[PDB]
DNA sequence: CCCGCGCAGCTATATAAGGATCGCAAAA
DNA sequence: TTTGCGATCCTTATATAGCTGCGCGGG
């Protein structure tokens, strides 16, 4: 192994509260809700612990972002559901699912991206006129990696923690050699 | 399709405006046609169909090492670079193409030759006039040095060449050109000054100062970003030897690495959360407005 | 000459990375 | 003038969703 463990930065999860919601009521009666229907059609709600952001839609569907663990994402999602319930809606906690996970790493050595896009062209996209990182589209596991000249790596597109660790253990010998 | 025929006409007009060789037009027309077969392209906005014209011409140019920049295409097409970015990435992915990278050697020749410093004029005094071949040869050596010393990777390429052209020009007559700034130089050479060109200049001067430290007779002179300029000729004569020697000792790394202050990134503490713990009523009630807060808000919106 | 369909993407949320490019304010 | 610093945008993933642009089929 590399001896390097990628750190989870963000978890995106979803949940169906199983009932239709009046967003005007949520915005008026909650302290932590932000609602500008002309700008964006959902309520933006925030809680302090776990420090996250939820988008609540009039359909009853909800998106939870910003958590650092899959456990924190579930606890935060349940807290938003409990806030909505106390506001007078018959909210349920249905079909909770982790949709995306973002991890980050540092290999602590510089990377010649101009060389990596030649040896691994079938997975690599590097256009420095557009973005400083090399976009690596790994097939197994299906993960997108943003590789920078600094040796710092961003891993995204994972449904489970293991896919982040697997993708990093796969990229490490490619970056070292 | 009326939008396809209009697109193919625009592709041909762009190639003629750019004065591209005759074979390029056909290849770019064929890429636009190949693109139109996909439903994702057919369903796109008329703005995306306008930048698609440019994507197809750029791919053709990239394959023939024609040094066309994405910024130059967007300027000619009066297009947004962000709209061009997303369309180019989509069409490369869609047509499953291995598009070669921009050829820096060819861009140095084209861009450097546009610098109007080869003839004297009221705005270009005699002491500022330089030989085109001496300029190209030294600019190229400074662009290769920037590439070898990690100043090009992940950065826009044109500001690197602007900074290398200015340093080549100054180093060819140091006594009379050191008073001239990068901004004054771009103005008289009649070239736009790219915003990152000042940062690239300073990074390139810092790289030449590290090389100067490898030569005992230059190390003892305690050179600075101003006094190093008259020795650039001597440093480039031995660039291969000095670069190997500089990497061998210590430290020569991408500027974004040296240095980052926040050495520890896992600032959030390790959690013992299970996601199943009880959620008390007091924990939730803090996120609810009181009947008074509600009345005061309602009255304020009435 | 309309209607429906299937895309496209606009608004927005989070997060890491590094670069570009503003505004703004302070030593030169 | 000339610098430095900080804020806000770009990229990736991912769901949520109405409105709307765009062209292809049927009718």
């Amino acid at each position: 192994p590399s001896g390097i463990v990628p750190q989870l930065q963000n978890i995106v999860s979803t949940v169906n509260l199983g009932c239709k919601l009046d967003l005007k009521t949520i915005a008026l009666r909650a302290r932590n809700a932000e609602y500008n229907p002309k700008r964006f059609a959902a309520v933006i709600m925030r809680i302090r612990e776990p420090r996250t952001t939820a988008l609540i839609f009039s359909s009853g569907k909800m998106v939870c972002t910003g958590a650092k663990s899959e456990e924190q994402s579930r606890l935060a999602a349940r807290k938003y559901a409990r806030v909505v319930q106390k506001l007078g809606f018959p909210a349920k906690f249905l079909d909770f699912k982790i949709q995306n996970m973002v991890g980050s790493c540092d290999v602590k050595f510089p990377i010649r991206l101009e060389g990596l896009v030649l040896t691994h062209q079938q997975f690599s996209s590097y256009e420095p006129e557009l973005f400083p990182g090399l976009i690596y589209r790994m097939i197994k596991p299906r993960i997108v990696l943003l590789i920078f000249v600094s040796g710092k790596v961003v891993l995204t597109g994972a449904k489970v923690r293991a896919e982040i660790y697997e993708a990093f253990e796969n990229i490490y010998p490619i970056l070292k050699g | 399709s009326r939008s396809q025929q209009r697109g193919l006409r625009r592709v041909r007009d762009l190639c003629r405006v750019l004065q591209l060789p005759p074979t390029f037009e056909d290849t770019a027309v064929a890429y636009y046609q190949q693109a139109y077969r996909h439903s994702g392209i057919r369903a796109a906005r008329l703005q995306k169909k306008e930048v698609l014209v440019g994507c197809c011409v750029l791919i053709t140019c990239r394959q023939h090492n024609w040094p066309l920049t994405m910024g130059a295409i967007c300027t000619l097409l009066y297009a947004d670079l962000d709209v061009f970015s997303s369309t180019y990435m989509q069409i490369v992915k869609l047509l499953g193409l291995d598009v070669p990278s921009l050829c820096l050697a060819e861009l140095v020749k084209t861009y450097c030759s546009s610098f109007k410093l080869f003839q004297a004029s009221p705005s270009v005094p005699a002491k500022y006039v330089e030989d085109k071949e001496k300029m190209l040869s030294r600019t190229m050596q400074l662009v290769e040095l920037a590439n070898e010393t990690w100043l090009v990777t992940g950065r826009h390429p044109l500001p690197v060449i602007t900074a290398a052209t200015f340093l080549a020009w100054q180093s060819l007559q140091p006594a009379d050109r050191l008073s001239c700034s990068l901004a004054r130089f771009c103005k008289l050479a009649n070239v736009d000054l790219p915003y990152p060109a000042s940062s690239r200049l300073q990074e390139l001067l810092a790289v030449l100062l590290r090389m100067a430290e490898q030569l005992a007779w230059l190390r003892v002179l305690r050179l600075d970003k101003r006094s190093v300029v008259k020795h650039i000729g001597d440093l480039l004569q031995h660039r291969q030897s000095l670069v190997r020697s500089a990497f061998r000792d210590g430290l020569l790394l991408p500027p974004c690495m040296l240095k980052s202050p926040k050495r520890i990134c896992p600032v959030p503490p390790v959690s013992t959360v299970t996601g199943d713990e009880n959620i008390s009523d007091s924990e939730i009630e803090q996120y609810l407005r009181t009947p008074q807060e509600v009345r005061d808000f309602q009255r304020a919106q009435a």
